[PDB]
Order: C-alpha cells, then sequence, then structure tokens
C-alpha cells in the first residue's frame, strides 16, 4: 500500500540508544539473556505471563525467530549471549560474502567509470588550473597525488580495510528497512531473512538482527538503531581510512587511527559499558598533543598529563596493573610526535566506536545526585558579582538610551561616589564597581524597560515535546508495560502533545494574559504540572503552559536584557574569534605601555554546570529585572517549580520498575525520579545563567586588575586575559607578564566561582597562549586548526527519510566533499570524488531499495556519466561545479551550470548531443507566480521534490485549524490567488525583471504569510499528523514515491535519449550568459510571449578571468598583450607557515564578506525596489503607495522623502583554513570598471587560487607571488542594459490585511 | 572690676568656642556615615529574607528595606 | 571707657558656635532615627535562621506550598 | 550700675553652660568612635561572614513526606 | 550701643542654654542604647567554623581544622540540615560548596606517566634531530621522578 511508504524508516542514527528496548525484544524472543543482566531491575519485576500472550506481530516474529536462532546453536554447551559494547570486536570483522559480491557488482561499473572518463577528468582539470594560472605555469602543472592514486585505485571505497564489515551492515541495514516498510502494511508474508557469514549465521526481522558464532557458540542481539549506529560506525571509520591514508599530510595518522581502533575494540570485551569512558578521554589527548607545542615551557605538557593519568586512573579499576601500563603506553605513543594540523585530526575519533546503551535508572542518579545536593555559597561574593550585574545593566542601558541611567529608586543610592555618578549620568567603571560594591548592590530600579512577550515568534512554532499532565504522566510508557492497576490511570491523548500543534489550536491566546500565569503565583497552585527529563548523552518535556512562559521569559530575555551584557550571529560569532587569537603571542612576533597588547587563553570546565545554580544565588539576579520590567515575580520560576514538583526521566521502554507507583507525589526520590530538584535544567533559562557567569568573570577580572574579552554560552567560557606591552621590549618578560596575569586571574576565576557554587576545575580545563577551543573547533594563532578527517566520517550513502530520493542523497554528499574542499584538501581530488561518490550513490540506490523499471537505464554506463555530472539545474544531479570548489554560491546559478557545461564539452567528458538537447528542451508549466518564487529559474519540465511537497503541505495543514488571535491573517480563503494576481501585476510589463518582484512580493503581506508559514517545525512526526488528518492524495503521493525513476527517466528523455531536429540558432563557442538568457527567453516563452527576460544573469566568475602569475622580469604577456583592466594580488616571499613566526609581514583578518519596525523597513524596501525598477513617477507611486500599505499605515507624503536610495537591495563551518589569505595584498586599481557582486567574487576567486598554489605538506613560501586577472579579452564582457522607465500597465491587486496583528501589520501611522 | 570680668569672659567665650566647634563637624560627618552604613544592613537583610523560598510572594517591586522592616 | 571693637570681636566670634549649635540638633535628631533602625535589626536577625547545633530552625517544602497561595504581595 | 549686675549675671551664666557643654561634647565624640568601632563588627559577622545553606534533598523519602 | 547688643547676646546665649541641656542627657543615653543594640546584634550571630578545601587540597585533617574562617551560616531552604553538621559544630564543604556528612571525604606520582609526556614533549616539539636522540637515550637511563624533570625543564629550553 503507498500510505506506508513516505515516512520511510530513518537510515542513519538520530536518536539515542536504549537498553531496555533491546531487553525488551530479547525476552519476548525466547533465548538466553546475557550474565550482566540476570539481576535487572526491569526484567525481574514485569508480568510477562500476560506480554507474551498478545498475539501481535510484535511478538509472533519474536517467537518465530527464538524458535529459529535455536535451531543452529547446539544444546551441548551454554548459549553465551553477549552485549553491546562487548561484542565490538566481532561485528568489527563481520564478512558476509553474498553482500561482498552484490557491491562487487558495483565496484566492477565504477571501475569501468573510471576506464572510460579518467583521462577526461585529467584533462579538465589541468585545463581550468591553466587558464586560471596562465603560461607561466604551464610547465608546474602536475596533478596532486591525491587525485592520482584515486585514479589508478578507482575502487577506494572497496579496498581498504573495514570495507569488507562496511557492506555486510549496510546490506544487514537495507534488508531491515525493508522488512520495517514490509511489516507496515498488514499481511503474513516472511518476515524473516537468514544471511550466512563467515562462522555464523545473521537473522532478521523488523526488530532485531542476531548475529552468532558457531565455533565459540555465542550470539549478540541489536534493536532497530543499534544496526543503524553499526553502519553508520563502519563506513564512518573506512572513510576516515581513505582520506587519511591517501592525502599526503595525513598519511602518518593512518596507522595511528588504525591502532587507536583496532586496540580500544580489544578493550571492549571486559570493559563493556564503561570503554565509552575511554573514548570520551580520547579528546583530551588530542587537545593535549596540540598543548604540547607552547612557545614556553609553561602550558606545555599538562593537560596530556592528567589524561594520561585520568586513563590510568581509570583503567586501573578494571584492568590487571600491568596491562592499565601497556595500554597507557600505548596511548601515549599514538598521540605524540603529531603536528599542530594533525592533532586536531584526531578529533574524528569521537563517534567512532559509537554510543553507549543508556537507561532510566542510571541516568536519574547522575541527577540526582548533583541537584538534590545541598550547598553553601557566599552571600559576600554575591554581592561582589551583583555589582558587576546591576553596573553592566547601568552601563548597558545608558549606552543603549543616549546616556541615561535607568529609573533607580532613587532613595537607594548610598555613598558619595555612586550619587555623584548617578548625578552626573556617568559610566561607572569596573574599578569603582570593585570598591563600592556594598552600595552598588543595593540599588534598585523602576519599571523602565518596557518588553515585548512574543518578539520572535520562531520558538513557539518548534515541535518541543509536552509531557501530559501529572494524573496522566504513565502514559509516557509503552502500555504494554505497565502492570494491571497502573493500566488503570492512563487516559487517551486528546492533544498530540506537540508545542507547535497546540499553539495554533490555542483559542484565546492572549500573551499578557498567559506571562500571568507567573506573576500571579498560580503556577504554584497549579496541581498538574509535571516535568520530564530525557534520556540523553537539555531537553526537557514540561506542560503546555509552563513551556509558553518558558519561551516568553527566553524571548524577553534574549532581546532586551542579554545585549547589555555584549553578548559575548553566523560571522560576528567568528570575526570575534580569528581576530581574538591575533591577541596569541605567536600572532604578533615581527614587532616582539600602551601601543601592542597581547593575550593567552583559558577554556575552561565547569562541574555540571546548569544543575548547580540555585534559587540562592539567582534570586538577587532575577530581582534586578523583575524590577526592571516592572514584574513581581517572573524571571526565578525554574527553582521554584522544581522544588515542588518531582519530575521523572522520560523513555517508552524504561516504566517505574515497581508496580506500586501511581502517583507522582508518592513516589520515593529513587529509581528513575528525582523529588525537589534544586538545580536548573540544561538549556532551559539560559540567558540569565550567562549574564551571571558574564558579571563574574568580569568581576575576577578586576579582582586581579587585568582586562578580559570572554565569550560564553553557558560553560563554554573562552577568557582571553590580555596584557598590553612595549614593541621594544624583551620575550621572556612578556611572556612572563602573561602567564603571571594568567594565574592571578585563574586564581581568582577559581575563588569567585566556588564562592557562588562552581567548581571549575584545576587541572581540566586548557591554559595555553597559543590556541582556544569553541565549539569543538580550535583556534590556534589567527587561523582555525583542520577538521577534515571529522567530515569525512559524515561522508555517507543516504540521505533523507521522505522517499528513495537519489538526488537529495546526491546533494549530501556533494556538500560534505566541497567541505572537504574547504579543509584544504586539492580541487582535482575532491571533484573526482564527488563524480566517482554520486556514482556509487546512484548505483546503490538501484540495488538495495526497500521499494522493490530502472533495468533500462541503470545500466547505461555513459548515461549513468552524463547524469551525475550534468547540473541539477539543468535536470542532472552534481550539484557541484566545478566552480563551487573555489568559492562561495553567491551568483547566478544558470549561467554557472550552462559553464560547467560548456567546459565538459570542451574537454569531451560530456557529450555534445546532451548541451543541444538542453538548448531544445522542450518548456514545463511555467507560471507567474513561479517565477516570480523563483527567479534566476528555467521553464524545464520537472518534478517537485518530496521534501518541498510535504513540507508546503504540512504548512497547508497545520494552518487550517489556527485558531489563535495573534497570527490570525495568515491563512485565508484566497491566499493563494493574491500572490497569483500580484505575480500577473508586477511580472506582465513592458521589461519583465523576475528579482525584483520576488522582492516586491517578499517584501509585501504574501512573503510575509509566506515568512510566518515557514517558521513551522516540520519535523517527521508533524509530516505523519499532518498526513493522517487531510491525506496526500493518489497523484501526488504517486509522485512522491516514484520521485528518482520519474527523474531519470526525466533526464533520459528530455536531454539524453532525444533527437531533436530543429537545432536553434545559438552555438556552443558563446559567452555562457548569453545561452542562459536564450534558455530563459525559449524556456518561458509560452508564458511570456516573447519579451527578454532580463536583468538576471551574472557572468561566470572563472570563465569570465583568464589569471596570469608574473614570471621573474615583470609584466605579463596578458598585460602586454595590450590589456590594463584586472586585479592586483601580491604575495610577500618568505612566509614561514608553522609557529616560527618570526619575520611575517602584518597578518590581518582576511576578507570575508533606523529605529523603526521592520515592517517600515520591508515597505520602504518595497518602495525603493519598486521605484528604481519601474522609473520614478507618480503612477508608480500609487501602485507602491498601495504595496507599502500592506505592511504599515502610513500615508505617500511620508513614502516620497522617507524612500532610501536605490540600491542593489534587492563555529559552524568556516570558509576555508586561512594559511596565505591573512598575508595577501589586494588592489583593485586597475579594473576601471568593476571597482557589487562581480568584484566580490573576482576578490574570492584570487585569494583561493593563491592559497591553491600551496598544499598542506608546505610550511614556507619562496617567492613574492602576483596575481593579474585579466578580464578585458573575454567574451563575457557585456554592456549593461539602458534603463527606459514605464508606467505599470493597470492597478495593483487589494492586499487585503487584517489589522490587529503585531507580527503584519503596524498601525502607528509613522 | 567691669574689666577683669570681661577679660575672663571673653578668654572662657574664646577658647571654647574654638574647641567645641572645631569638635562638632567631625562628629557630624560620623554620623553622616553611620547613615549609609545603617541603611545597607537593612538593604542587605531584605536582600537576605528573599532568599528562602517561604518568601516568594514578597513581591520585587518591593524595597528591601521595607522588607527588613516587613517582620 | 572704650571697650568697642572688643565687643566687635565678641560679635565675631559667636558666629562660629552659631552654626555649629545650629548643627547639634539634626545630629540629635540622626541619633533618634538610628536608635529606632538598629532596633529594627535587632528585631530581625533574632528571628532569622542562623544556624547553630541543634537545627530547630528549620523550614519546609510546606511553606512554599503554603506562602504561595495568592498573589504576591507588596510591603513597600 | 546696671551692666555691673547684668555682667555679674552673664559671666557665670555663659561659663556654666559652655563648662558643662565642653566635658561633654568631647565623651561625645570619643564615644561616638568607640560606637563607630563597634558596628563595623556587624559589617563584618552579618555581611562578610555569612553562608547560605539550602537542605538538599540527598535521601529517599516521597514528595509527601517533605511536603510534611 | 550697650543696650542693643546686650540684648541680642542674651538671646543667643540662651538659645544655647537650651542647646546644652537637652543635647548632653538624650545624646548620651541614646549612645549608650545605641551600642546596648549593637551589641545584642553582635552576640546573635552564632559563627559555625567553615572548613573548606579551597584551593590547597593537602592531607593531614587538622590544618584544615587550623585553616578555617568561622561564619554564621543561614538556613534559606527547605529540609533538615543536621546530617552535615559536626559534634562540635562545623560544616566541610566540597569543590562545589556542596556540605558531606563526613568530613574525612576532603583529604581523601608514577613514572611511566612522566616518562610518556617528556618523550611527547620530546617527540613533538621542534628540536634538532640529534639532540632529540640524545634527550631520548638519556632517558630510558633514568630511574626515578626526579631527573626526568630535569631533562623536563632541558627540553623545554630547547
Amino acid at each position: 500500500r503507498a500510505e506506508h511508504q513516505i515516512i520511510l524508516p530513518e537510515s542513519h542514527l538520530s536518536s539515542p540508544l536504549v537498553k531496555h528496548k533491546l531487553l525488551y525484544y530479547w525476552k519476548l524472543t525466547g533465548l538466553p539473556l546475557p550474565d550482566e543482566c540476570d539481576f535487572d531491575h526491569l526484567i525481574l519485576s514485569r508480568q510477562w505471563k500476560k506480554i507474551l500472550e498478545s498475539s501481535t506481530p510484535d511478538i509472533e516474529r519474536m517467537i518465530k525467530l527464538g524458535r529459529s536462532v535455536h535451531q543452529t546453536l547446539s544444546h551441548s554447551s551454554k548459549l553465551t549471549g553477549i552485549l553491546h559494547p562487548r561484542c565490538l570486536e566481532d561485528l568489527v570483522g563481520l564478512d558476509i560474502p553474498d553482500s561482498t559480491n552484490k557491491f562487487r557488482r558495483i565496484e566492477k561499473k565504477i571501475q569501468i567509470h573510471n576506464t572510460r572518463y579518467g583521462e577526461p577528468f585529467t584533462r579538465l582539470c589541468s585545463y581550468v588550473e591553466k587558464k586560471l594560472l596562465g603560461s607561466s605555469w604551464t610547465h608546474k602543472i602536475r596533478r596532486s597525488e591525491e587525485f592520482d592514486s584515486l585514479r589508478t585505485d578507482p575502487a577506494f571505497w572497496f579496498h581498504s580495510s573495514w570495507s569488507t564489515a562496511k557492506f555486510a551492515w549496510l546490506h544487514v541495514k537495507q534488508i531491515q528497512r525493508h522488512l520495517i516498510v514490509a511489516a507496515r502494511t498488514r499481511s503474513a508474508s516472511n518476515k524473516l531473512v537468514t544471511l550466512s557469514h563467515r562462522s555464523g549465521q545473521v537473522f532478521i526481522t523488523p526488530e532485531l538482527v542476531i548475529v552468532t558464532h558457531t565455533n565459540e557458540n555465542k550470539f549478540t542481539c541489536l534493536s532497530q538503531e543499534l544496526v543503524l549506529m553499526y553502519a553508520d560506525m563502519m563506513e564512518g571509520r573506512d572513510m576516515v581510512n581513505i582520506i587519511s591514508s591517501t592525502a599526503v599530510h595525513l598519511r602518518c595518522l593512518a596507522e595511528k587511527i588504525d591502532d587507536i581502533l583496532r586496540l580500544v575494540d580489544a578493550l571492549a570485551r571486559d570493559l563493556g559499558n564503561q570503554v565509552y569512558d575511554v573514548v570520551a578521554l580520547m579528546e583530551g589527548f588530542a587537545y593535549g598533543a596540540v598543548q604540547l607545542l607552547e612557545p614556553s615551557g609553561t602550558f606545555a605538557g599538562d593537560f596530556f598529563s592528567f589524561n594520561l593519568q585520568e586513563l590510568r586512573d581509570t583503567l586501573i579499576c578494571l584492568l590487571p596493573q600491568r596491562i592499565a601500563d601497556s595500554v597507557t603506553h600505548a596511548i601515549a605513543n599514538i598521540f605524540s610526535g603529531l603536528e599542530q594540523n594533525q592533532a586536531a585530526e584526531m578529533l574524528c575519533l569521537l563517534r567512532l566506536w559509537g554510543h553507549p546503551l543508556l537507561e532510566s535508572r542510571a541516568a536519574a542518579k547522575a541527577v540526582r545526585a548533583q541537584m538534590c545536593a545541598p550547598k553553601m555559597v557566599d552571600f559576600d561574593m554575591i554581592l561582589q558579582v551583583l555589582s558587576f550585574f546591576k553596573g553592566t545593566i547601568i552601563n548597558g542601558y545608558r549606552k543603549k538610551n543616549a546616556g541615561v541611567w535607568p529609573r533607580v529608586k532613587a532613595h537607594t543610592i548610598y555613598g558619595n561616589v555612586i550619587a555623584q555618578l548617578h548625578a552626573d549620568s556617568a559610566e561607572i567603571s569596573h574599578d569603582i564597581m570593585l570598591r563600592e560594591y556594598k552600595n552598588l548592590s543595593a540599588i534598585e530600579f523602576e519599571a523602565c524597560i518596557e518588553y515585548d512577550p512574543v518578539t520572535n515568534l520562531s520558538m513557539f512554532l518548534k515541535d518541543k515535546a509536552i509531557a501530559h499532565p501529572r494524573n496522566n504522566w504513565l502514559a509516557s510508557f509503552r502500555r504494554n508495560l505497565l502492570s494491571e492497576e497502573q493500566k488503570k490511570n492512563v487516559q487517551d491523548s486528546t492533544s498530540t502533545n506537540r508545542l507547535l500543534i497546540e499553539f495554533l489550536e490555542s483559542n484565546d491566546f492572549d500573551p499578557y494574559k498567559e506571562m500571568e500565569y507567573l506573576t500571579t503565583l498560580e503556577y504554584l497552585r497549579d496541581d498538574s504540572v509535571a516535568v520530564s527529563y530525557s534520556l540523553k548523552e537539555i531537553f526537557a518535556k514540561l506542560t503546555k503552559k509552563l513551556r509558553n512562559c518558558q519561551v516568553m521569559a527566553e524571548g524577553i530575555l534574549a532581546d532586551q536584557i542579554a545585549p547589555f551584557f555584549q553578548g559575548n550571529d553566523s560571522i560576528s560569532l567568528t570575526k570575534s574569534m580569528l581576530a581574538m587569537s591575533q591577541l596569541s603571542y605567536n600572532s604578533n612576533r615581527k614587532r616582539i605601555k600602551h601601543r601592542r597588547r597581547v593575550a593567552t587563553f583559558i577554556t575552561t570546565d565547569l562541574q555540571k554546570y546548569c544543575l548547580n545554580w540555585r534559587y540562592q544565588t539567582i534570586k538577587l539576579f532575577a530581582h534586578a529585572i523583575n524590577q526592571l520590567m516592572g514584574l513581581p515575580h517572573f524571571f526565578e520560576w525554574i527553582h521554584l517549580r522544581l522544588m515542588d514538583t518531582t519530575m521523572f526521566v522520560g523513555d517508552p521502554f524504561n516504566p517505574p520498575s515497581d508496580p506500586t507507583d501511581y502517583d507522582l507525589t508518592k513516589v520515593p526520590n529513587d529509581d528513575i525520579y528525582i523529588v525537589s530538584a534544586r538545580g536548573g535544567i540544561e538549556g532551559l533559562c539560559q540567558k540569565l545563567w550567562t549574564m551571571i557567569s558574564i558579571a563574574a568573570i568580569q568581576l575576577a577580572a578586576a579582582r586581579s586588575h587585568c582586562r578580559v574579552a570572554c565569550m560564553v554560552q553557558g560553560d563554554n567560557q573562552v577568557i582571553a586575559v590580555t596584557r598590553e606591552v612595549r614593541p621594544d621590549d624583551s620575550p621572556e618578560s612578556v611572556l612572563t607578564q602573561l602567564h603571571e596575569a594568567s594565574d592571578n586571574f585563574f586564581r581568582e576565576l577559581i575563588h569567585v566561582n566556588h564562592l557562588i557554587g562552581h567548581n571549575l576545575k584545576d587541572r581540566e580545563t586548557i591554559r595555553s597562549d597559543t590556541f582556544f577551543i569553541y565549539s569543538k573547533r580550535i583556534f590556534k594563532d589567527g587561523a582555525i586548526l583542520s577538521q577534515v578527517l571529522k567530515n569525512s566520517s559524515k561522508l555517507v550513502l543516504v540521505s533523507g527519510d521522505l522517499s528513495e530520493n537519489t538526488v537529495m542523497s546526491c546533494a549530501n554528499i556533494s556538500s560534505t566533499v566541497a567541505r572537504l574542499c574547504e579543509n584544504g584538501l586539492p580541487k582535482d581530488f575532491c571533484y573526482y570524488l564527488n563524480y566517482l561518490m554520486s556514482c556509487i550513490q546512484t548505483y546503490f540506490d538501484s540495488e538495495f531499495s526497500i521499494t522493490s523499471s530502472n533495468q533500462s537505464w541503470i545500466n547505461d554506463i555513459p548515461f549513468i556519466h552524463s547524469y551525475v555530472l550534468t547540473p541539477a539545474q539543468l535536470g542532472g544531479l552534481s550539484n557541484l561545479q566545478y566552480s563551487r570548489l573555489y568559492t562561495r554560491n553567491i551568483g547566478d546559478p544558470g549561467t554557472t551550470a550552462f559553464a560547467e557545461v560548456k567546459r565538459l564539452e570542451a574537454v569531451g567528458l560530456l557529450g555534445p548531443n546532451i548541451m543541444t538537447n538542453i538548448l531544445t528542451r522542450p518548456p514545463g508549466n511555467g507560471d507567474w507566480a513561479s517565477l516570480c518564487n523563483d527567479p534566476y529559474s528555467f521553464n524545464f519540465e520537472s518534478v517537485a521534490s518530496p521534501s518541498i511537497v510535504l513540507k508546503k503541505h504540512t504548512q497547508r495543514v497545520l494552518f487550517e485549524t489556527c485558531s489563535n488571535p495573534l497570527l490570525s491573517g495568515v491563512h485565508t480563503e484566497d491566499n493563494e490567488a493574491e500572490e497569483k494576481a500580484l505575480a500577473e501585476y508586477l511580472l506582465n510589463q513592458e521589461v519583465i525583471h523576475p528579482r525584483v518582484a520576488h522582492a516586491i512580493m517578499e517584501a509585501s503581506s504574501v512573503g510575509r504569510r509566506k515568512q510566518i508559514q515557514g517558521l513551522v517545525d516540520t519535523t517527521n512526526t508533524v509530516i505523519k499528523i499532518a498526513l493522517s488528518r487531510k491525506p496526500l492524495g493518489i497523484k501526488r503521493l504517486a509522485r512522491i514515491i516514484n520521485y528518482s525513476s520519474m527523474h531519470a527517466m526525466l533526464f533520459r528523455d528530455d536531454v539524453f535519449l532525444s533527437n531533436r531536429a530543429n537545432h536553434p540558432l545559438v552555438s556552443s563557442d558563446m559567452c555562457s550568459l548569453a545561452l542562459a538568457d536564450y534558455a530563459r527567453n525559449r524556456s518561458w516563452s509560452p508564458l511570456t510571449g516573447g519579451r527578454k527576460i532580463l536583468g538576471v544573469s551574472n557572468p561566470d566568475t572563472i570563465e569570465l578571468v583568464e589569471g596570469e602569475i608574473l614570471s621573474i622580469s615583470g609584466g605579463c604577456s596578458k598585460c602586454d598583450s595590450g590589456d590594463e583592466q584586472f586585479t592586483w594580488f601580491h604575495l610577500p616571499s618568505n612566509i614561514e607557515l608553522t609557529d616560527d613566526t618570526s619575520k611575517n609581514p602584518p597578518m590581518r583578518v582576511p576578507y570575508l564578506g533606523a529605529h523603526m519596525s521592520p515592517h517600515v523597513k520591508a515597505a520602504l524596501r518595497a518602495s525603493s525596489v519598486l521605484i528604481w525598477a519601474y522609473g520614478d513617477n507618480d503612477i508608480n507611486w500609487t501602485a507602491a503607495l498601495k504595496l507599502a500599505r500592506s505592511r504599515c499605515n502610513i500615508s505617500s507624503e511620508y513614502l516620497r522623502l522617507l524612500s532610501p536610495l536605490p540600491t542593489a537591495g534587492n563555529t559552524f563551518t568556516p570558509a576555508s583554513l586561512y594559511r596565505v589569505s591573512p598575508y595577501v595584498h589586494i588592489s583593485n586599481d586597475s579594473q576601471r570598471l568593476f571597482t557589487n557582486v562581480v568584484y566580490q567574487q573576482i576578490m574570492l576567486l584570487g585569494l583561493s587560487l593563491i592559497e591553491s598554489l600551496f598544499p598542506m605538506t608546505v610550511t614556507k613560501t619562496y617567492d613574492e607571488i602576483t596575481l593579474h586577472l585579466h578580464s578585458k579579452f573575454s567574451c563575457c564582457i557585456r554592456e549593461a542594459p539602458v534603463a527606459v522607465p514605464f508606467e505599470l500597465t493597470g492597478v495593483a491587486p487589494d492586499l487585503r490585511v487584517v489589522a490587529s496583528n503585531k507580527f503584519m501589520y503596524d498601525p502607528n501611522p509613522v | 572690676e567691669a574689666i577683669s570680668q570681661r577679660v575672663s569672659k571673653i578668654d572662657y567665650q574664646l577658647d571654647l568656642v574654638l574647641k567645641q566647634t572645631s569638635s562638632i563637624p567631625t562628629m557630624r560627618s560620623e554620623i553622616q556615615q553611620l547613615k549609609t552604613s545603617v541603611a545597607v544592613m537593612e538593604a542587605n537583610l531584605g536582600m537576605m529574607k528573599i532568599l528562602d523560598p517561604g518568601c516568594a510572594n514578597v513581591s520585587s517591586l518591593s524595597d528591601l528595606r521595607a522588607v527588613a522592616k516587613s517582620h
């Protein structure tokens, strides 16, 4: 049945591994359990005599499998039942020969692909790079030996260690997914698959996978997600073993990883579940191996020794002491000898042994220990921190409101200094906050800050799972597993228990009425609140009302109070990190009072941070904000609710073990529970705690008389203690003063965090003069330290759970390959690695598919070549162009796809039939609505992605029962038709502009409805509800299921297998933007009528320029050919790219790229774009007023004066490693025309070619390197069109608008 | 007779209005800083009262001095 | 005889004790404030829960449940 | 003949007042300085020396036992 | 003039009469009552001798009986705190400022670790190769915690 082929079972692990789920399907089948589960608390307590008398398909498969496995193992001995991770070394080396043959079928075809196409992939990479680096380099053009080993071994993916088990686990994974899908539909088919591997049998069901070994008479059982975990880890460590062995600066890691894997697997058999404590230490060794390379002897070798002592101290509790010695010696040998980058690389080994099995009991003990614990804080240190808290609020409100203090209760200003500073309304310095802390801690405030409860609205449209109330709490568990007296208490879920849905069905939702759940203390009257804790290793299940007040308080702190503390958000979390690490001693060592400043760094480890807060410590800090908002009791709700409530750890398969647990107010502080949780919950109330920690960091900076540039997101505190030194001072004095200041500050920071109740450790934290850690990225000496091998472990072979989607699965691989090229790998390696992996992807989906056609085109090898190499805009699968390797996706996509097809034809990869069939392709549907909603595009015939279809369907289903007073004008009866009519009005003119019409409709209220609809949380459990309450249909769902087939056949029909005798007038030797404009015009021609769709295309940055490195004599053969329009790129000679930074030219931060309601800004954006596009006359202003009238409530005489200038206004992932891009000089003088979009890309192209000159095996430079990117002799130099103004023919649509909504309208006339 | 009592009078009046008036502004400023060091006693006791969850309805818009005088 | 400028310097000298005895009753009144304020504090600290061995000044979680049965009050 | 009686009453008045005011105004100073020294001992034993206990329920007893 | 000055002088010295006789018996009694009211605050703040590890985390418990400043702790939380006091009245804190029911928990090197770390320092830091071979050669000869430390401070100085 087709209903059960949409929400597919997932292919990769995105869930915790629960132990007692697996033990339920172990006890439910007939097998004997392991020895470490004999006295278990859930196994001994349940009434299995009723549980085994249901005879659902959930149990009968397990009964037949318990009969089936038991036959191929004898009765002569005892059957050992090894439980994960004690079975890691076996399943690590699993060898099914069947799946090995089934993948070597694919291997043979990939070897055919290399034998047919390897030399044109050589010709491409040796022609494009030759073109961009000129004929002064055409004797220095040799391919990298990452590409060459990829070329001689095409089957890299098949001929490594771990491959023979990677085959096996991918095969068992796809079989179990197919068995789940086939078990969805009610049937009585063969629900069992037996495979045969070297010494034993493998049993596959919807739930379990059971692997047996017959010579040792053992067997292991795996739950549904545990085979996902093994399947992820095998291709993870095998792809690590591929990348770290074919890359020249990484081959020395290849043994060092293959040791440390195969070592710790051997430690799995006896350590067991505790071996992940050894896995959790593997990060600290990669830190300490960077810390071994300090400039001075201090701080070098401290944390490496600490982790080595901790590794010994954990192994000696379990091992013989000789084995702990030998193992510790081995670990210390592996992590020594490594460079800076090669010790950043060993952070890949984190997920590479998998995840420990979880349970509610042992994860509730670790919360009762540190949350129901007594504390004793210092009141006189609370006052010293609260001094800086109130002082920072005073200075933030002063700087925000033009030099005015907040509304102080004026009878509470004590002392002659603070009354003086109020009377002047000046800025408190930190010294006065330290000295006068008794006077400044007691200052009060009045209601001077007016909040806004629903500020963001994206955080209310999240799908956060909501606990059902405490009279129904046993509905959190499987009703199969509750006992009979506890089955009497579960009621039915009328709600969906989602914050996404129950917010939209919320009749009578007023924000200010709902904050009175807190300020009036009714939330603590409320005897229905139950909180539920998650199984993890940050999330909790609250009730509805309490979660709403949680999100509101987060929003109010996040917008009003938190930016007072400087906020220490995409590039501002890496400009304020890369320039912060310019403050190390080694970044500025050419030069080596008040002329230079340097820093040293502390990245700290606070023990159990979020749950060591108490009401006693945060009450006064909350009090200073309840006063500043005019609120009686708002921001201390967390501790006062958790003191009076009892919460538990939430897992279905982990019920309470005692069968006499009915009510939460009677359970003991025991098995799964926490009674009177004094501490916080991670993630919740994060803003207030971050602000208290900033106040404490600044307090300790003042108590040792130093300056600190901290950054903290919780307990991820990174402190840069600075010191300003002389240019003519000795280096030993500099590195002495820094270490003295670091010791003083660290001592005081220990001291001020100890007295508020927070252990930051002396040894666990990482002090260094050189590097620091932020979001698991190590910043060291003004560069970011490489993470290629973390990204290689995420390189996988299925991406998506909504259909058998090959297009999104090739897009995932394309992005991860581009990410490896950013971390520093060659271009020719990564592009051809993308080609080979998209080949493996498209053959992997033909076989192994869990939806049983494709046999026509799947053996056509030049079709599969031309399919994963043609860009996805033109129809194929290659999202990764050759240009995306050099720069970022700014610019027009269509010209780039045609430039790639022009290059692929010019070298001989892609056939000359295929470009001409693109140029002769029949058009698609074509809409004014679609061309407005998606410019840059083509009107080729295409099928819609199941992600887009199902997301849009869920957005339309959830806003059906939308009944809250807020966001009431979001879903109307004709919100489609206004978009259609507005697109028809904007677009159909004398000169069609798609981009500016996209800008206008995005600015008007139609795009506002789109933007607010696009904030809902489309998880899969939301898509399941929106399909179970309004089904997708018959034709759309058949387009969902057969999406990859229809896409592949559509590329085959339209552009590959096609004749197209009426070839057009456009040639193939022209500039590609001509062909993109021809294809846009011819494609939209049944809709446009013949008018030029213009104002879209940009040049391709690679195609435009013909670069040239200068020779020795100076002056280029391109600039001696009669050309002076170029860009000047200079690189100074003799740059050591390593620790010895003595004589480097000045390293700088490299090139990266009011006071109104934003409705008014969107309105003025609409007016500006409309007037600059269609001319400036009062007929245009008549409609532009009507469009801006939709958002705001101003009149025509304000728009003509408030209209901005006619403009171009229509960590996580760093853009690269920065090695020579901090040392390169840019001069855009001679390109007299393009001094916008073109030069922003030409700069990044030049700075990517410069660092593409030097690999990761080169630490020095030897010449000055100059580039002249000449572009006057180019085919793509075309004159900008003459803007001939006209008048918008017709009248704008009515654009009806509700005035009640603050999210969509601004009634105040500005 | 009148001149001797007159000069004894002015000697007594002169030196004692030297030293009493010398003594007064000193003790005046000390009773001043007793005020601003006794006000923060009530302020810190109002801070200490509201940390206990037995007093959570003591709404924050009130005065910490007034919570010291709350009883 | 003439005792004129002697009386004039007496008129000069009485202004010092004028301003200082003018300041005297304000100091006396502020001693009256400090007495009552210190009395309020020694009334308060006798009923706070400073810990001794014996532990009779304990509050439970029932005080949080009992006191939070109302809209929060204003003491100022 | 009247100013004699006037200054005779006057000198004993002025001296009696200001002599019975000197020997109070100076012990006033030493006593108030002793009292400023006295209150700083409460400025430390109440302010600096003060620690805040929360008897966290690190035991096994139900919430209805903790609601007692 | 005699009379016009004598009237104002008599009036102002009567102002001084009204100063003194009201100033003395009131202000001196009020500051005696003020001192008897501050001493009763001083005598109601029962110290308890908190015995933190702080950062100096040495053994020999009596040292933390020695370095232990007294503190008047204030119960600001529900429940019974009595299993965290001592016969004698002293409360020992954790590193997380947690009281502990028995204060013996506060006070609770090898040679392979130190050799491993100094080998990592020699192999990993920038160094001439023969000097690295020399310091590795005179490191397997070492036999105590001392003189590995000599190599450690010899390697970090080149």
